[PDB]
């Protein structure tokens, strides 16, 4: 059941359509040549649709509409190509039998069969269509053998549909060509019948130790307010709003608006702008996505003599982008430069961090200093990099 | 003298030989077709169905030579005798063909082929020209008697006074042979109104339906002028307009029919038919009124 | 024992209201209600700047390139395409041995392609500015399944690929050898969409499967720590808030939902009455502050995130929309289909 | 001094007396087909095809009806319209009905009967008329054209002695009539040779064949007489003539299409599976 969901909702519009209190009257039309039973204009379900599901722009309404038009549900009274036109065109519905929910995928000795019915019915014209014909030539030249039994069958359906009513007659065979042509459209029509590849296809106590161990986990998991929650979102977005391109316009103009292409040029330059400046000091992390903030953060602590942490820093993920082949070599090198005692770059971890790497590097892999990345992450979002913003390098790039 | 009308030698002897040309280029095109004989094209539309069109129209580029040569009696009954047998059987045979194109189709749902070649297009050419021969002997019967009497079939007009010249009357016969051509080609319209769909090969079922098209449009007005416009007219404009009728109607004709198709490419069969009155029954009544919201 | 079984209900259901209570507690505002004090917004203008033309069947996949300008997409009928959107033109091409080829990514150094389909194996195409090129000699098998290809990404890196596929597992692989470093299980369906964590030290991505369910997983030891399940059908595309604290879904009943992280619950609802076909591709803006989506209704729509209200529909297209993405600076975003022809809008 | 032959009660009005009679009860005919119009003698030909050869008999009478009076330049021109608009529809829908039963008789030995009915001879009625009535319109503006001139379509003619006779002329579009009479139903003698052998319900085939094969010696002797022995004449020995050549003529014909209905009388076995297998669920 792919398409069950939308199907099961456009039906329900349907029989909306239908109600007699406040629905879609139906009404029987003549205008001085012949007499037309039961239809209903194109332009009033166009009027129809807006009103119910409140569809405010006009466009919309009629793309809905379109749409249901072209799965089966109406069709127009006098054309191969499902649609729906804002105009005084005469639409009918689809009879609940013939519906594409009803799992519908008809064979081809079965259009055959409907195509030579087509033929004998006024035998002095042979109306049909230019690619009606042309399938009708085909399929013959397939279905040779067993041609006759279906003609055979073309016989018996005409003679016993022709005793029938008049009205009744006209209504039950226009509900048969809107069935052949969802299903075979005309050449140049979007098939709705398709489908996507992807959806073409003991003791009763142990139960209760896996829900108690199952429960203390939602338990464990810390939570916060909906009201500091929101705090966070919106403070966040209204953060970035003189950021967004969609709803601020960049400096000079938008490449994509107005052809100027200096705009990809001047954020990728080395000298970064004002605005990218500013953007600097909303926090660490921004700073270190930004590769001059790197640079320029690290040539500060360089003269600063504090680098040691950073060059420990940049390690780590540096050895994460290794391919495996290299890791066992290349966390020794960290070991021994770093960490380990009597480094040259000796730094200092908490006991617990220690105790896991000392116990991990015997075994190398992309993850082994990943509490001790923790670490050093935590004590710069705190001190260091605080410090860059009060120092006065940041101010004096920050205006210019 | 100076009281007759003056006539051209040069504008003149320039129709009677472009014309030459036309009536050389539509007799050997009669022995091409014959020495091929043989082709997807060609065997399609059969040689005795197809060489009595470059023979019917050969008929009619008469009109023109022998309105030429001089007018008198039996040149004025002969204008009329080659302008009736040449188009009924020209477009009285692309109509029978046209004819054929829908109930060949029709009986591919069979097996019976029916309308044979020079059998059932060429059988039903021979009632058309029943008709068309029975009037000619009763109307050339009619006009001799009244030869003898005052009418000498052959009349006079006058325009810019001291200019005169000699004509062929037009009787009150020749506004009839003019609607009889008229309501025929009105069924050569609805037959190539019933022929858009049927799949052809050479498509040969839409070049016909073209130079029909052209007739009932294009020969309404010659008719309308040459009626109106021919007491007054002259000697040397009556020549011009019909040969550029016997050039923009059937040499156009001769040419949408010839050059494509040389260049463009017991009791078991007694129960099944109840039984499939049954599901044609059962199923039937699942949309006949079970919940059709139309019906009710 | 019928005494102890009865005491383990009741603990069992102490520990269950326990946590609605806490839940119900912690539950207070609104995100709508509280963000209103935010002010509405304009009226937008948005419209086809280019329209990309070659493919010979539908379009399945995309992905924009790291420089802002180029595109890499892929078809039904196996072919690869790289364009360059700025100006139109076509700059690879190669022919893939399989249909329905459904996953392809672009490798943040702009040297190699990853692709992928019915074939069960994801292969990754080098990059080279040759002349007649044959990159069908250069291609690499690395991650191999039971099932189709549903989605694959490269990592922060050049070395690992993500991957998803119907088996119901999702893989870690090293491109250079071919060697698994990790599997994750937990999905007793299909699983038919990816999305790695936006900050580069979150060592986290998320899955949505055809059993109705958001999982959020752990790249060092493979058990996921969170699990959602509000959904009425198949989840068809997730995709992060920016901050990194938030992930949205679109799902096939026909609305886009978002949910929290610190929270553990969804905070709001994306649908509307007239919207009857399920939701495709969703995506970001820069800032977060709209989320568009591709319906199957031949539509886009963009919903306002903090409010909850539709600001505009765009129109244009004539077939499904497969797949929706942003451009890395924020500018443009870029929507394939199924009538053989992706439209940047800007 | 005799000139104009003065003649009547004896014959002149012992004719129109009798002759307004058979219109009389022509008319009752096609008030008593109508009613019955349900037993299985008159269902077998066809109401509308038997009740265009109850009107257009009527056409037939006139030709004596319109001689009794004294000859005109309009009584003359519908001698010669209601002779072929009578004649095309009694023998113009005998020879079709007789047309209709050889072509389903030869769908005997092949299948697939349509049986064009009532409809399609009807069909080819509208045809057979339209070419009568573009020679006849034709045919009146020819001689209003000589109107003008002599040749008054009113003439006179005198006998031995000394007596003269105000007749109407005989044209020459008379002799080629008389002869499309005359091809039309060596048409129809055809169409009853190949009948010949085919079994009927109320042998129609035979009370029917009866009628184009008299009606084609005794109106060509009649047709013969009145052309060769023209000269002379009488205006009483016209009379004579018309009455003597329709009442053996089209009352014959109207008494054997009328009397006889009142007076006398393989892999099929596999594709039943698959018939019966979409049965078996639709008798569920
Ligand atoms: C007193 C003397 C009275 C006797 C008069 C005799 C006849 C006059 C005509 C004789 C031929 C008619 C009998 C058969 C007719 C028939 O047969 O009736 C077909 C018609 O045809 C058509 O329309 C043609 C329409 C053409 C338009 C009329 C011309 C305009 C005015 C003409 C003036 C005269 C010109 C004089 C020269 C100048 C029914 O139409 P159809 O489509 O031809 O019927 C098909 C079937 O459908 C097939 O199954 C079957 O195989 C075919 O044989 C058959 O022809
Ligand atoms: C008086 C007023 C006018 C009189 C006209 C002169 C008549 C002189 C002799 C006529 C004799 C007629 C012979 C009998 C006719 C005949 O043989 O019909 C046979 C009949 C049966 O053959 P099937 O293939 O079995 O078809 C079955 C469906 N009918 O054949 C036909 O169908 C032929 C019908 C097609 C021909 C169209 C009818 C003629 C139309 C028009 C008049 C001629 C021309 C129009 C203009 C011409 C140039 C200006
Ligand atoms: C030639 C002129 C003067 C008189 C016309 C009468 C005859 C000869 C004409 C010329 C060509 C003839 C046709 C030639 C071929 C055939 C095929 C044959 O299987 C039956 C007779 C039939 C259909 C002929 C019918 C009569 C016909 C139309
Ligand atoms: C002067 C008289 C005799 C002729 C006038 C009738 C003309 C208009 C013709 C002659 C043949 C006729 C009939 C033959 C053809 C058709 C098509 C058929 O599907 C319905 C009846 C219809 C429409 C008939 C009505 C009118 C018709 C087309
Ligand atoms: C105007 C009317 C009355 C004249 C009729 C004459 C027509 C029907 C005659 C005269 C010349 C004849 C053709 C002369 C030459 C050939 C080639 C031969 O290999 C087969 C017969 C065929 C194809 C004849 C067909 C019928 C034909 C065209
Ligand atoms: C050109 C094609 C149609 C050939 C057909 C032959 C026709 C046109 C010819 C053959 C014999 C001819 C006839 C021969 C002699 C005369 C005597 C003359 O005082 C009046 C015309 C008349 C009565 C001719 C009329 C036309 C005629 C019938
Ligand atoms: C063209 C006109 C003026 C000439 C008149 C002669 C025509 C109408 C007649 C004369 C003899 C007739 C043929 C005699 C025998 C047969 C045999 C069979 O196959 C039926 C038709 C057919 C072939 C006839 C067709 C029509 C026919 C050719
Ligand atoms: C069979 C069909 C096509 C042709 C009909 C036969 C033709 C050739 C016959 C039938 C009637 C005949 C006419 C009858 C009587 C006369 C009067 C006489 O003083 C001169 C000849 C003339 C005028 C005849 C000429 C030939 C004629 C027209
Ligand atoms: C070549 C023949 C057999 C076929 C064509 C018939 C035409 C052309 C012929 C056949 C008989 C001919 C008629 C025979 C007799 C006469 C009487 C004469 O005082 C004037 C010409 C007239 C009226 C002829 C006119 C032309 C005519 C109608
Ligand atoms: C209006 C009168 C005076 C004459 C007008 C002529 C036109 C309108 C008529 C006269 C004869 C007619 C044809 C006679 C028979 C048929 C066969 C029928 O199955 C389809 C229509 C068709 C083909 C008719 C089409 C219309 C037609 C061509
Ligand atoms: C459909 C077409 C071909 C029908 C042809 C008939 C037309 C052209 C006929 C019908 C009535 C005719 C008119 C009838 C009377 C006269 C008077 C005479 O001094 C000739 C010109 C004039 C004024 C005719 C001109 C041509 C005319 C209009
Ligand atoms: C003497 C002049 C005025 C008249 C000559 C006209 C004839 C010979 C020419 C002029 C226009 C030509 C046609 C022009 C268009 C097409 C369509 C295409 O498929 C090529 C052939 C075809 C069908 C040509 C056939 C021959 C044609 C009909
Ligand atoms: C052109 C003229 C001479 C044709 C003759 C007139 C025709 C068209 C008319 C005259 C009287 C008519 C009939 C009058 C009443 C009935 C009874 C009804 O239950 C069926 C139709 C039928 C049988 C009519 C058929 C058509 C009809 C026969
Ligand atoms: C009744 C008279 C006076 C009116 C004028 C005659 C013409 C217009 C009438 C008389 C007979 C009529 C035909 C009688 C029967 C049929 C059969 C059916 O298919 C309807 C049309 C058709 C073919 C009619 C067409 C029009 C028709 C030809
Ligand atoms: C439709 C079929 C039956 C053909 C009938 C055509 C009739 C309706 C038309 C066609 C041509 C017309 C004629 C054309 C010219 C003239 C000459 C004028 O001085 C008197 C009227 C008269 C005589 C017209 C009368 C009506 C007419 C005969
Ligand atoms: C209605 C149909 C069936 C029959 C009537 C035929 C009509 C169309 C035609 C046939 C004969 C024609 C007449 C023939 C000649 C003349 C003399 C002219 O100075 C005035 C018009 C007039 C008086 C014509 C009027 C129209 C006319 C009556
Ligand atoms: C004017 C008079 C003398 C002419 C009448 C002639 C009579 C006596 C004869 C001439 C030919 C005869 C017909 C010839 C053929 C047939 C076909 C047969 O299956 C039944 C008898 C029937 C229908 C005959 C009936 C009687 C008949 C009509
Ligand atoms: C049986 C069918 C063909 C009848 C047709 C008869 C016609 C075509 C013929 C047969 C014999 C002919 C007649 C023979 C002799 C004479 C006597 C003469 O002083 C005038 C012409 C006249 C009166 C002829 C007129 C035409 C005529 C009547
Ligand atoms: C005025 C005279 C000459 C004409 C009147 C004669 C008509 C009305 C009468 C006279 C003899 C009659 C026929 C005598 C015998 C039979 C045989 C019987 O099985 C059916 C009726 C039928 C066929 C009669 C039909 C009507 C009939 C033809
Ligand atoms: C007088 C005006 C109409 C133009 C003069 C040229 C006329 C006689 C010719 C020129 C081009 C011709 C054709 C134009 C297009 C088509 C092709 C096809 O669909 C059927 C014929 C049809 C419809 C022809 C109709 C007649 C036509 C319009």
């Amino acid at each position: 059941s792919p398409n069950m969901l939308v199907y099961r909702k456009m039906e329900d519009v349907i029989a909306r359509m239908q109600d007699e209190k406040n629905g879609i009257p139906i009404r029987t039309v003549k205008s001085f040549l012949s007499k037309i039973p039961s239809v209903f204009s194109g332009s009033d379900i166009v009027q129809w649709l807006i009103k119910n599901l409140t569809i405010e722009d006009p466009v919309e309404a009629l793309h809905l509409g379109t749409l249901m038009a072209a799965h089966g549900y109406f069709f127009p009274i006098s054309d191969h190509v499902l649609t729906l036109k804002d105009d005084g065109t005469f639409y009918r519905f689809q009879t609940p039998y013939f519906w594409p929910s009803n799992c519908w995928e008809p064979e081809n000795t079965d259009y055959a069969v409907y195509l030579c019915k087509r033929t004998m019915q006024n035998k002095a014209r042979l109306e049909l269509a230019d690619y009606e014909a042309e399938s009708l030539a085909r399929l013959q030249r397939a279905f040779a053998r067993k041609w006759e039994f279906i003609f055979m069958q073309a016989e018996a359906q005409a003679k016993v549909d022709k005793k029938r009513d008049k009205i009744e007659r006209k209504i039950l065979d226009s509900q048969e060509r809107a069935f052949w042509d969802v299903h075979r459209p005309v050449p140049g029509c979007v098939n709705t019948t398709e489908v996507d590849i992807k959806k073409s296809s003991p003791p009763t106590e142990d139960e209760l130790q896996q829900q108690i161990k199952y429960w203390q986990i939602q338990l464990d998991r810390h939570r916060l307010k909906m009201s500091k929650v929101a705090d966070s979102l919106l403070s966040y977005t209204e953060q970035y709003l003189e950021y967004d391109p969609f709803l601020l316009p960049p400096d000079p103009s938008n490449p994509w608006l107005s052809d100027d292409t200096t705009f990809w040029e001047l954020e990728a330059s080395k000298e970064p702008s004002q605005q990218r400046v500013k953007r600097w000091g909303f926090g660490m992390d921004e700073a270190l996505k930004d590769p001059v903030g790197r640079e320029q953060f690290l040539k500060f602590l360089e003269s600063e003599f504090s680098s040691e942490n950073l060059r420990f820093w940049l390690a780590v993920e540096d050895l994460k982008k290794r391919p495996i082949k290299e890791v066992p070599s290349r966390v020794q090198e960290i070991w021994q430069e770093f960490l380990a005692p009597g480094a040259p770059s000796a730094i200092n971890l908490d006991s617990k961090s220690y105790d896991k790497t000392t116990q991990n590097v015997k075994e190398p892999g992309r993850y082994t200093f990943e509490d001790a990345q923790e670490h050093i992450y935590k004590l710069m979002k705190s001190d260091s990099y605080p410090r860059f913003i009060r120092s006065s390098a940041y101010q004096e790039l920050l205006q210019a | 003298s100076p009281c007759f009308v003056q006539e051209d030698k040069y504008l003149r002897l320039a129709i009677i030989s472009f014309q030459a040309l036309c009536m050389l280029l539509d007799f050997v095109s009669m022995l091409v077709v014959y020495h091929f004989r043989k082709a997807k094209s060609i065997r399609a539309s059969g040689l005795i169905l197809l060489e009595t069109i470059l023979f019917g129209s050969l008929l009619l580029y008469f009109p023109v030579v022998i309105l030429y040569f001089e007018p008198s009696t039996f040149r004025c009954i002969l204008l009329r005798w080659a302008r009736l047998l040449g188009f009924a059987t020209v477009y009285g045979t692309v109509t029978l063909k046209l004819h054929r194109v829908l109930k060949v189709f029709l009986s591919r749902t069979a097996q019976r082929i029916p309308y044979m070649t020079g059998g059932r297009v060429m059988r039903m050419l021979a009632v058309i020209l029943l008709v068309v021969f029975w009037f000619l002997i009763g109307w050339t019967s009619s006009v001799c008697q009244n030869l003898e009497k005052q009418i000498s079939l052959i009349g006079q007009g006058k325009t810019s006074d001291h200019l005169i010249f000699n004509m062929c009357l037009i009787d009150r016969w020749d506004y009839m042979t003019a609607v009889a051509e008229f309501l025929f080609l009105l069924w050569g319209v609805y037959l190539c109104y019933a022929v858009r769909t049927v799949p052809s090969a050479f498509h040969e079922p839409r070049y016909m339906a073209v130079a029909v098209h052209n007739e009932l449009i294009i020969s309404a007005i010659f008719h309308t002028i040459r009626f109106v416009l021919a007491s007054r007219l002259q000697s040397d404009w009556m020549l011009m307009l019909y040969f550029a009728h016997t050039h923009l109607t059937v040499t156009v004709t001769i040419g949408l029919l010839l050059i494509p198709k040389f260049s463009h490419s017991s009791l078991d069969p007694e129960d099944i038919r109840d039984e499939l009155k049954k599901l044609y029954a059962q199923l039937e009544i699942y949309k006949r009124k079970k919940m059709i919201t139309n019906n009710p | 024992e019928n005494e102890t079984l009865a005491s383990l209900k009741s603990e069992a259901e102490s520990l269950k209201g326990k946590l609605e209570e806490e839940r119900a507690k912690l539950h207070d505002v609104e995100l709508h209600q509280v963000a209103e004090r935010v002010e509405a917004l304009g009226q937008f203008v948005m419209k086809t700047r280019r329209t990309l033309k070659g493919h010979g069947n539908k379009v399945l996949c995309m992905d924009w390139c790291k420089d802002k300008r180029r595109i890499v997409s892929s078809s039904q009928d196996g072919k690869v395409i790289v364009w360059d959107s700025f100006t139109t033109n076509k700059e690879h091409a190669v022919t893939m041995p399989c249909t329905w080829v459904m996953a392809c990514a672009y490798a943040p150094s702009g040297c190699a392609i990853a692709c992928g389909g019915l074939d069960n194996k994801c292969s990754v195409y080098p990059l080279t500015f040759d002349k007649n090129e044959n990159m069908a000699a250069k291609k690499k098998s690395v991650a191999m399944h039971t099932n189709y290809l549903s989605a694959c990404s490269f990592t922060n890196s050049d070395m690992q690929i993500l991957t998803a596929s119907g088996d119901g597992t999702c893989a870690l692989w090293d491109v250079e050898s071919g060697q698994l470093l990790q599997s994750f299980h937990g999905h007793g369906a299909d699983v038919l969409c990816l999305d790695l964590a936006p900050s580069e030290t979150g060592n986290t991505f998320v899955s949505g499967g055809c059993d109705k369910k958001a999982m959020v997983w752990d790249m060092r030891s493979g058990q996921c720590v969170q699990a959602f399940e509000t959904h009425e059908s198949d989840v068809n595309s997730v995709r992060y808030y920016p901050s990194g604290d938030a992930f949205a879904s679109g799902s096939d009943d026909a609305t886009c939902r978002l949910y929290d992280l610190r929270a553990d619950r969804e905070v709001a609802i994306y649908s509307k009455e007239s919207i009857i076909f399920g939701a495709s591709s969703v995506d970001f803006s820069l800032s977060g502050r709209l989320l568009f989506a591709g319906y199957n209704d031949y539509t886009i729509n963009v919903w306002d995130v903090l409010k909850g209200s539709r600001v505009s529909i765009l129109f244009g297209h004539e077939n499904r929309v497969s797949t929706l993405r942003v451009s890395p600076d924020g500018t443009a975003f870029c929507s394939g289909s199924w009538d053989h022809t992706l439209r940047v809008w800007a």
